[PDB]
């Protein structure tokens, strides 16, 4: 096997300070993020972004930023005006009900409405800080009825086994435009199996002798189990969008002028993409694949004798559930049954996860709030998210051994191996024969230009596949605007 | 399904016996006949 | 894989429309021109730019609320439902400051299930719900007691009948075919004198099996039947303010969005039910040969022996399942492998009762929607959706999309085309599997867009799509060339 890439980490030299803007009361620099480390060596002590206290070189703007209607003074949100006193807590400061009658808080709320209004980061695969604002409703008293609620109680003082009225509405937030209810299931299985064997001789013999023989003997095992199940299917609005007021505020803390830092910061904070739309489920994969062989030969002649055998078995076996309790998950984690099936499917009405979703780039939210073009800082956020998925991205966490998942946990990069411990050399167990794919090098940066001409480039991989292992979808070459 | 039934055998009346307390009802009748023996003339299986 | 992406295109944009009197703001659109696939980079910039404007133009937007102004919602609710006990305007306005309110509901009444989920418009050609477009939480007054089983219900105003017409059929198939053969055919020759000899022989074996085993067995069960009413509709306020920001003035792009907001059609007659498809199908092959010979002469002598023996067993099989109504704990048990015992399949329908699927829907355009009680320059807004429904239906259709390997099916959802891939072939394009052919279905290319007036034509190619290669199914669903009146 090759021998270990490990490097300790680096940060860049600082950047020079950005000035005291009013209202932040801040300076700002950063580091750009030079080298995080291959998946060995020690850590950076240092992080990209900094804040620091500073007095402003003028005095803060008033909240007549928001213009002809009220803002929650100690925070970011403007609101219209039949917010204040509508009986219900429209922004973090609670002022939009101080000094001062909505009862549709009696249903909770939505399943996942969490999880759809967080951001995402497609380098990472990992949420991020409220995007949408998860609890926002906007004075509407949009309810939508669970299509799971069907649950048995007993009741020992009149004899009835029967369904209880509990979960049967929940109250949409604002920044869901539709969030359905409809209950689906599909599954997909396959079963081959292959099965060869093979038997030769030959002789001869004059008055000196010779024989001959030949055996082999084979099998092949795969299945490939997918389901999901739905409870729900949800599309998030793209127009009148209301910000999370953590989001708000720190888009709002974002320089006019491009700088690098807190547009970096803002998408490391806020995610790469937000969700537009999902799907909210229960998946259970399961996958089993065998291979089989044993073969012999013999040979005599006058005289000696010689004989051998040689034989494998290898399995692969793959168990996951998404979506439901952390009880019955174990269940059919651990066993694939009519007993493990119904229990978690059970619990998928209590418990589900967002199985499926689309998405866009973090600077399109923008354009689709209530807050008015913002188009200068809009391209900053895009011109430093073009740097970004270049700069924070998987694709520099180097080479993973036994098809292992390359992540850049925050500032330092893991290859998380199926199987052994993580990094270079993830196997002993298995031989050099062994079968993984080639996966995608980098971006460069944007290369130098003409008129007609830009170009991004990319590598399939460094190394080849190993042994007989698959390959990326092929590119060498990508253009831009120059 | 005798707390879920459904339609099982049939009597007819034909459609335009029930046109009642509309603006020219009485016309009406006779324009949903005359619209009917012309859909039965479009959806008659004798076409095919 | 045999890939190098395409990355998404839409075109360079219109010129801008003159400014809208009443929107007092101007608009430029592109087509969709290349769908994202194989994962190639998305170009989306959600399909449109807008402007503001400083033109002065005569505008008529004031078309009279006659009843009462839901202050947040842009509604009107007509007086008779101010102080129901009802929140009629969305955001409860309605029944702020009453000096009595009346209630009229006697009981607690549940909503038909999925009633709220019918209220949405449908992309007819994703076959996707979009959004919000008929507020089925609104009651007119209402509260009839409508029942099933025990179970009593509020019909949404917009709704013309829910009712059980309580169906189901059950289609079961099996089917085995077998097939065997085996061939021996030998030869013996000898001759001696007293010193001389000789003897040769040949022993052999060819033989074949093959089965195969189909089943499938399909259950539709229709446990709800739902129609909404021709017209005098009670719009979802959602998209009553998308219709009242469309220009009079022409423009695609706007109108576009609130068919990806609000879906190209809307649900008229629908029934609703639960499905259970279940398919297995098995192909089993089996083979041998065996040979063996001699061949001997003596003087001295001499011996030769050979023998030739092979072996060949093999399955493939698939199963799939769909089922499309119920509660998640039948629904995981009949989704399992295995045939559902009936307790299972009764269990299911029960539930199939609480969340159905839509099984078989008839729909009516957008449009028919938009009306001058509701509407100012109604008409204007109509002619432009019409030719909007129609642009939007040749962006949506899939046929841009290059075909998927394995016989895959695109969908293509927002701006992006996707290859669906069947049991026993995965990847980006469907290209992986162990199995040597597939049979393909046939799709057209895109239709051409009109010939001349006078008469006019649109024509259709198969080129890449067609069946022949490997061997594939039908080619048709449709006419291969169509033509019509200019007027
Ligand atoms: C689950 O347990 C049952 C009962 O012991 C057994 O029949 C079945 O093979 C097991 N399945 C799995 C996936 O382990
Ligand atoms: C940031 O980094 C420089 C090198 O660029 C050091 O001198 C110092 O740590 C500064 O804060
Ligand atoms: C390479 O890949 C990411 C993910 O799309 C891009 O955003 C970026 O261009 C990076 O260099
Ligand atoms: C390469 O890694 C995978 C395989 O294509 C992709 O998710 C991505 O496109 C990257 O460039
Ligand atoms: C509209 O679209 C073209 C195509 O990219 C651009 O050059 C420019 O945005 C034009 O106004
Ligand atoms: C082009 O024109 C018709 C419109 O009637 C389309 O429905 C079809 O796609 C054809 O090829
Ligand atoms: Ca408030
Ligand atoms: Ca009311």
């Amino acid at each position: 096997a090759a021998t270990p890439a490990a490097v300790t980490c680096q940060l860049s030299n600082w950047s020079e300070w950005t000035d005291c803007f009013p209202c932040q009361d801040k300076k700002y620099r950063h580091r750009s993020l030079l080298q995080p480390n291959k998946f060995g060596g020690t850590i950076c002590s240092g992080d990209i972004w900094d804040q620091a206290s500073c007095s402003s070189s003028t005095t803060c703007v008033r909240q007549a930023q928001c213009g002809q209607d009220f803002q929650c003074k100690e925070t970011g949100r403007c609101l219209k005006r039949h917010l204040v006193c509508n009986g219900d807590q429209d922004c973090l400061d609670g002022s939009d009900e101080d000094d001062c009658d909505e009862d549709c808080s009696q249903y909770e709320p939505i399943p996942g409405s969490q999880k759809a209004a967080l951001g995402y980061n497609i380098l990472t695969q990992e949420d991020a800080q409220s995007v949408y604002d998860a609890s926002y409703y906007g004075g509407q008293c949009e309810t939508v009825y669970n299509g799971e609620w069907r649950e048995l109680r007993y009741d020992s003082t009149c004899e009835r086994l029967y369904y209880g009225d509990d979960e049967k509405y929940f109250r949409k937030p604002y920044n869901f435009l539709k969030y359905h209810f409809e209950a689906l299931a599909d599954t997909g299985i396959s079963s081959e199996f292959y099965d060869n064997a093979n038997d030769l001789l030959s002789k001869v013999k004059k008055d000196f002798l010779n024989e001959l023989n030949k055996y082999n003997e084979k099998k092949f095992i795969f299945t490939r189990i997918f389901t999901k199940v739905q409870t729900a299917h949800f599309k998030m609005r793209k127009d009148d969008i209301m910000l999370d007021e953590g989001m708000l505020q720190s888009l709002m803390e974002l320089p006019d002028q491009y700088n690098y830092g807190m547009y970096a910061k803002f998408i490391n904070d806020y995610g790469t993409h937000y969700i537009t739309s999902g799907s909210m489920g229960g998946i259970y994969e399961y996958i089993l694949v065998i291979d089989k062989a044993k073969m012999e030969s013999l040979g005599i002649t006058s005289g000696k004798t010689e004989r051998a055998r040689k034989a494998m078995a290898v399995e692969d076996i793959i168990s996951r559930v998404r979506g439901g309790s952390s009880g019955w998950s174990g269940g059919l984690a651990q066993n694939r049954s009519t007993i493990t099936y119904r229990s978690w499917g059970r619990s998928l009405k209590y418990n589900p996860v967002v199985i499926d979703f689309e998405m866009q780039p973090i600077h399109e939210v923008l354009r689709h709030t209530s807050l008015g073009p913002l188009e200068a800082k809009r391209q900053n956020l895009r011109r430093a998210l073009d740097q970004y998925l270049m700069e924070f991205n998987a694709c520099r966490c180097g080479p993973c051994f036994n098809n292992g998942v390359p992540i850049l946990e925050g500032t330092s990069c893991r290859c998380q191996c199926r199987l052994g411990s993580l990094g270079a050399a993830c196997e002993q167990t298995q031989t050099e024969g062994a079968k993984a794919d080639g996966s995608w090098s980098c971006w460069s940066s944007w290369s130098v230009c003409r008129a007609g001409i830009q170009e991004r480039r990319r590598e399939c991989d460094n190394p080849a596949p190993q042994n007989g292992g698959a390959s990326c979808p092929g590119r060498k070459v990508q253009t831009q605007a120059c | 399904v005798t707390n879920l039934p459904q339609v099982i055998k049939q009597k007819l009346t034909p459609l335009y016996e029930l046109v009642k307390e509309v603006p020219c009802a009485s016309v009406k009748k006779l324009y949903l006949k005359w619209a009917l023996e012309e859909y039965l003339d479009e959806f008659d299986p004798c076409h095919c | 894989v045999t890939l190098m992406p395409i990355d998404c295109e839409l075109s360079s944009w219109s010129s801008w429309t003159t400014c809208d009197p009443c929107q007092k703001k101007r608009y430029r659109y592109a087509y969709l021109l290349q769908p994202s696939q194989f994962h190639g980079e998305p170009c989306n910039f959600s399909d449109k730019e807008v402007e503001d404007c400083v033109t002065n133009r005569p505008c008529r937007s004031q078309v009279r609320c006659e009843g009462f102004v839901c202050a947040q919602t842009g509604r009107c609710v007509n007086r008779r439902l101010l102080c129901n006990g009802d929140n009629d305007c969305g955001d409860q306005s309605d029944e702020a400051n009453c000096r009595r309110i009346y209630k009229k509901c006697q009981h607690e009444m549940d909503q038909y299930w999925g009633i709220g989920s019918l209220a949405s418009g449908i992309n007819l050609f994703t076959n996707s719900f979009e959004g919000p477009v008929l507020d089925h939480r609104y009651y007119a007054g209402g509260c009839s007691p409508h029942y099933i089983l025990n179970t009593r219900f509020r019909k949404p105003y917009n709704v013309e009948s829910y009712t059980p017409q309580t169906q189901g059929k059950y289609e079961f198939i099996l089917k085995e075919y077998e097939s065997y053969s085996d061939f021996e055919r030998n030869v013996t020759e000898k001759m001696a004198s007293k010193d001389r000899g000789k003897h040769y022989i040949r022993r052999t074996k060819r033989f074949s099996h093959t089965k195969s085993v189909f089943l499938h067995a399909r259950s539709d069960l229709e446990v709800a039947h739902y129609k909404l009413k021709p017209r005098s509709l009670m719009l979802h306020y959602e998209f009553l303010q998308r219709v009242k920001r469309l220009p009079l003035e022409y423009s695609y792009g706007e109108y576009r969005d609130l068919f990806r907001d609000f879906g190209t059609h809307y649900i008229t007659e629908a029934v609703l039910g639960g499905i259970y498809e279940y398919t297995l199908v098995m192909n089993k092959e089996a083979m041998e040969r065996g040979d063996y010979t001699l061949n001997n002469v003596h003087a001295r002598g001499i011996l030769n022996e050979i023998k030739d023996r092979n072996k060949r067993d093999t399955m493939v099989e698939d199963l799939v399942v769909l089922v499309r109504g119920g509660a998640s704990e039948h629904i995981t048990t009949l989704a399992y492998q295995e045939l559902p015992t009936a307790d299972l399949m009764q269990e299911w329908g029960d539930a199939v009762q609480y969340n159905p699927a839509i099984i078989k829907v008839k729909v009516e355009p957008l449009y028919e929607l938009v009306t001058a009680t509701d509407f100012a320059y109604s008409s204007t807004v109509r002619q432009n959706m019409k030719q909007a429904l129609e642009e939007f239906q040749k962006e949506v259709s899939s046929c841009h999309c290059a075909p998927c390997q394995g016989n895959g099916v695109p969908v293509l959802k927002g701006s992006r085309c996707d290859c669906i891939c069947p049991v026993g072939s995965q990847g980006l394009a469907c290209e992986v599997s162990y199995r040597k052919n597939t049979p393909i279905d046939g799709k057209w290319n895109c239709w051409s867009n009109w010939s001349s007036c006078s008469g006019r034509r649109k024509t259709r190619q198969r080129q890449c799509n067609n069946p022949p290669p490997q061997n594939g199914g039908s080619p048709c669903s449709g006419p291969a060339s169509e033509t019509l009146d200019c007027s």
